[PDB]
DNA sequence: AAAAAAAAAAAAAAAAAAAAAAAAAA
DNA sequence: TTTTTTTTTTTTTTTTTTTTTTTTTT
């Protein structure tokens, strides 16, 4: 036997050739057993464990492992890891599948095999910076997915049987990139005809797919590079076209008989058989943060968040704790909160479907942080789409028709109310766009589907969004004297479909500018870029974070993503005499006095913000607290939006309402 | 058999779902004995995907094989109790039909199939009605309205499950020296109690689960609920039941029921617009102005 | 001398549908 | 001024068929 000191010294003056022997693999094997078994994090829990406790729960095939933790411990086999991945892999998953029937016995009756996933890799290039050097290793290349092939079966272990000597081969591991090639027979003794072995072989699923590079990584004015990449199973259809994704898997070669007829030198074609799969599209924290999914939980962090989701007053954290370094605009802080946490859709005996998300507009003068909350919304929702003014048109909000390079046949392409499924799109200067384009989220906004009949394809689709606007009134600046009406050029057909309105005026006021002139030197003071390191670094981002953060942007992430996820309110038990005494005076206060158009759909929106107050506590029931903040919440929208002439006496005459 | 609601006419997960045993061991009505539930089905080594198939469409080797991975697992998570035996009917090519799942079937006939006075009347006519549709099952020759027992009983229990876990979370129990008060007076689906025998499933189902808590009390239950028509409450009165599993040291007479009593002592001394009538003494119904105070006389009454 | 296997040989193109620009006007 | 109008720009080849005529290969 061998020990970890041995495996320093190297023979055969190749690394996959020392790592194959059958005495160094008895120790590998053993080795990645114990970190896999035995490693502890600094507060003292196993984390493969419990990520092994968890994949038979979840019914999962694949592990991640960090090759962080393999790489402060065990330093030798990360290195060998770099440099010799498929090798390495094979022993991995053995080893971590024995690891796993440890907490599962009989757990080969569910999957045969469990994969190994690597995450943070320390070294990441781009798709013009790979060279021969790079050749049978590990990389971490970062591009656009653009087109897909599509999910076929594949042989996995392949078979022949010859007439004459009537043979049958032995099972051949096929490479996924070439053809499994065998001529010679060990009883024909001689060149036969060979067969597939029709029937009982295992299949795994296979796919193919093209990436760009992305926009912002090209310099500017320079053509982009691509490369292909194969998927295998339980990687299949993870990454959509369109979307901007991270790879990391190995680099190989392949001989090609067209590319040395075309060039004319003996030229090989390159190809990358994909390991693991990173989403980016959206995301501006990729600078941190660990792991292959920043918006997932484990089992502590769940206990952690129904431990501070029964704290009293855990709305008014989450409140505040929104654009922390933007000053005041609570309304709006309350709105964007509300629409991130969302309403829940209902359909009643099958026949009337009933949506269940909040749309806000924001509108007001220049210069008061608008787009600033806008991108915030953007880095803390899971899945975000930014659109702004005239860079937008009737298809690139909506699904598109192309002619397929390969079939020829008419298709449909996605849109930026598809890429934000379940998710949120945000319309920077609404007001300063095409009406024709403006017109295309009709549907989308209400029906929350898209429609379309072109060139005989005759499809409906699913765009569950969300939509929060910022614009600019007429003349640039809010005249008070002035219903709505007047001081925008939209309609009441797409301001109805609007759930909250806030309207953000700049007056002049000594004490308040000399406070938001103090936090904002604060803030510029704070934000001046000027045991071991890595976790002094941690340390030191934290403090900064304590005093403007009630609860860290990370731990909220996670709360938001479960929140939505689990959680869904009810209704059984409230007031509807409030309600509809609510809705019959907002009517009645429109039509006499007044520019802000009240149907049915503004009655809904009370029932949804009530909900989504009862997603942020946890709750799957909604209290009389959370109607009446709702109430409050619309009628404070619908007050503030009216002439300086009645607004006194508007207030006043629904402050009975609101006692609390 | 199995202590399983309805093992052979839907699946398997069904089965561990929706059972009292097991929600009362397990505590299903929330996230955690979800997850417990999913992390023993991954243990015991079936699929997720089969475990939610058709009994008859389910997977041979896994039927073949239930008995031992019930044995070897079922002890770590305290579900031991549920294997049992029982009797079990087969006609031809047929199908085989247990005793349990024959009386669930014909209960579930009972229960739904098919100014105030005249309303308690019509209701008590549709109550005789039934009578004859779970006659009818009884025969061999209508096996059509057996399976139409089966699917009421599916969705009844539903039904039930749904309203114990409203019961369960928003802590509509009210803990009183004597006894323990259960009133329901808003909510979805409350036209189902007005029948003694959905109020007496529900009331079952809490039973069981306040008996395996490791809270030690043997109070009875008082359940009510509200009859909007009629403008009535329809209660309830169950006595505490003995964890399933335990010894039989404290094994004896029943608690005895002492509801009778003290409804007639409560209704002799005072005015109350009570009806008794029916023939289980427990059962009264009370209209809705004389709730709150006689549940203050019975609280002295005593004898509880 | 007599078998089994393996390529050449393509060619072709107008006619229509959808989407984004760069010039016209009530 | 925001409406209508207008040119116009790639979109194309991945497939076929059994003879007929060549090289290898017992
Ligand atoms: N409390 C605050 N109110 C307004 N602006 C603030 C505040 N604190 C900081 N700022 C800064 O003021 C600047 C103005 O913000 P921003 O550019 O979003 O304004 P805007 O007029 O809403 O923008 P746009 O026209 O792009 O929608 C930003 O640099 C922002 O960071
Ligand atoms: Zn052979």
């Amino acid at each position: 036997e061998l020990t970890l000191e041995s495996l320093s010294n190297v023979k055969a003056n190749s690394y996959s050739e020392w790592i194959t022997q059958p005495n160094v693999s008895r120790t590998i094997a053993r080795e990645l057993k114990s970190f896999l078994l035995e490693y502890t994090d600094e507060t003292g829990r196993s984390v493969y464990g419990a990520r092994i406790r968890t994949l038979g729960e979840m019914n999962s095939e694949s592990l991640e492992v960090n090759y962080r933790h393999l790489a402060e411990s065990k330093a030798i086999l990360a290195l060998f890891l770099a440099k010799c991945p498929e090798e390495m892999l094979k022993i991995f998953d053995l080893v971590a599948m024995e690891a796993t029937e440890l907490h599962y016995p009989d757990y080969a009756r569910i999957h045969s095999e469990i994969h190994v996933r690597i995450s943070d890799f320390p070294t990441i290039y781009s798709l013009r910076e790979l060279r021969e050097s790079n050749l049978s290793s590990l990389v971490r290349v970062t591009g656009v997915v653009t087109r897909r092939t599509g999910v076929f079966p594949q042989l996995k272990y392949v078979k022949f049987n010859c007439l004459k000597c009537g043979s049958i081969l032995g099972p051949f591991f096929q490479d996924s990139n070439e053809e499994i090639r065998i001529s010679f027979c060990t009883n024909c003794k001689s060149k036969g005809p060979f067969r597939v072995n029709g029937e009982k072989t295992v299949y795994r699923n296979y796919q193919r797919v093209t990436l760009q590079e992305a926009p912002g990584t090209v310099p500017p004015g320079r053509l982009p590079r691509h490369r292909e990449v194969i998927l295998l199973a339980d990687l299949v259809d993870v990454s959509k076209p369109g979307e901007e994704v991270e790879v990391t898997g190995i680099y190989k070669n392949n001989y090609d008989g067209n590319l040395n007829a075309k060039n004319g030198f003996p030229v090989f074609a390159t190809i990358i058989e994909a390991n693991s799969i990173k989403r980016r599209e959206g995301n501006t924290a990729n600078e941190g943060e660990e792991g292959l999914d920043v918006f997932s939980w484990t089992e502590e962090e769940e206990r952690e968040f129904r431990k501070i989701s029964r704290d009293r007053g855990i709305i008014d954290k989450i409140i505040s704790s929104m654009a922390p370094s933007i000053y005041g605009h609570r309304d709006i802080k309350t709105a964007v909160a509300c629409s991130l946490f969302g309403g829940v859709p209902k359909n009643v005996n099958g026949k009337h479907s009933i949506r269940g998300d909040i749309n806000v507009l924001l509108l007001g003068d220049p210069g008061t942080a608008k787009s600033q909350i806008l991108k915030y919304v953007e880095k803390t929702a899971h899945r975000a789409v930014f659109a702004t003014g005239q860079g937008a048109s009737a298809v690139g909000l909506t699904a598109s028709v192309r002619k397929d390079p390969i079939t020829k046949e008419w298709t449909l392409e996605g849109g930026a109310l598809v890429l934000a499924d379940k998710g949120v799109c945000l319309i920077d200067e609404f007001d300063k766009m095409n009406d024709q384009d403006r017109t295309s989220i009709h549907e989308a906004m209400e029906q929350q589907s898209i429609s379309i009949s072109k060139a005989g394809i005759v499809t409906t689709l699913q765009a569950r969004c969300s939509i929060i606007a910022a614009a600019n009134p007429n003349g640039g600046r809010y005249n008070s004297t002035l219903p709505l009406a007047q001081n925008v050029s939209l309609t009441e057909p797409i301001l109805s479909r609007f759930d909250i309105l806030c309207v953000v005026r700049d007056l002049v006021d000594e004490e308040a500018d000399e406070r938001l002139a103090t936090f904002v030197v604060d803030s510029h003071v704070r934000s001046h870029p000027e045991l071991n390191a890595r976790q002094r670094r941690l340390q030191r981002q934290r403090k900064k974070e304590e005093e403007i953060s009630p609860i860290p942007q990370e731990l909220l992430m996670k709360y938001i993503h479960y929140a939505r996820t689990k959680i869904y309110p009810k209704l059984h038990q409230m007031d509807m005499d409030k309600v509809s005494r609510v809705y019959a005076d907002l009517r009645r206060e429109s039509i006499s006095t007044g520019s802000f158009p009240i149907t049915v759909r503004h009655l809904e929106s009370i029932l949804r913000i009530a909900e989504s107050f009862a997603k942020m506590r946890l709750s799957e029931f909604v209290s009389s607290y959370d109607l009446d903040r709702a109430i409050k919440v619309v009628v404070d929208s619908f007050v503030d939006a009216q002439k300086v002439s009645v607004r006194r006496q508007l207030r006043r005459s629904f402050a009975i309402y609101t006692l609390g | 058999d199995y202590y399983l609601f309805l093992l052979r006419h839907s699946s398997l997960y069904d089965s561990f779902y929706y059972s009292n045993y097991v929600n009362a061991k397990l505590s299903l009505w929330n996230e955690n004995g979800k997850k417990r539930l999913h992390k023993m089905f991954a243990r015991m080594g079936i699929p997720l995907s089969t475990a939610q198939e058709t009994w008859l469409y389910m997977d041979h080797s896994i039927k073949r094989e239930l008995g031992i991975i019930f044995d070897k697992n079922l002890d770590r998570y305290g579900l031991q109790d549920i294997i049992r035996d029982g009797f079990v009917r087969t006609l031809g090519y047929r199908g085989s039909i247990s005793a349990s799942e024959f009386v669930e079937a014909l209960t579930a006939l009972l229960e739904v199939g098919n100014n105030s006075a005249q309303k308690l009347t019509n209701l008590r006519k549709r109550w005789v009605s039934n009578f004859w549709l779970s006659w009818d099952a009884l025969d061999d020759r209508k096996v059509e309205l057996l399976n139409r027992g089966i699917q009421l009983a599916q969705d009844l229990q539903r039904a039930i499950f749904n309203t114990g876990v409203a019961i369960l979370e928003k802590k509509l129990i009210k803990h009183l020296r004597i006894y323990r008060l259960c009133v329901l007076q808003d909510g979805p689906d409350l036209d189902l109690y007005r029948n003694p025998l959905t109020l007496l499933r529900l009331g079952n189902w809490l039973i069981e689960c306040c008996a395996e808590s490791e809270d030690k009390q043997l109070l009875p239950m008082v359940l009510a609920s509200i009859d909007e028509n009629t403008d009535t409450y329809l209660v309830a009165g169950l006595t505490p039941r003995y964890p399933r599993g335990l010894d039989t040291i404290h094994t004896k007479k029943p608690i005895l029921n002492n509801f009778s009593m003290a409804f007639q002592q409560i209704t002799a001394e005072t005015d109350a617009k009570v009806r008794i009538d029916n023939f289980e003494s427990s059962i009264i119904e009370i209209r809705r102005e004389d709730l709150s105070p006689f549940l203050e006389k019975l609280t002295l009454s005593g004898l509880l």
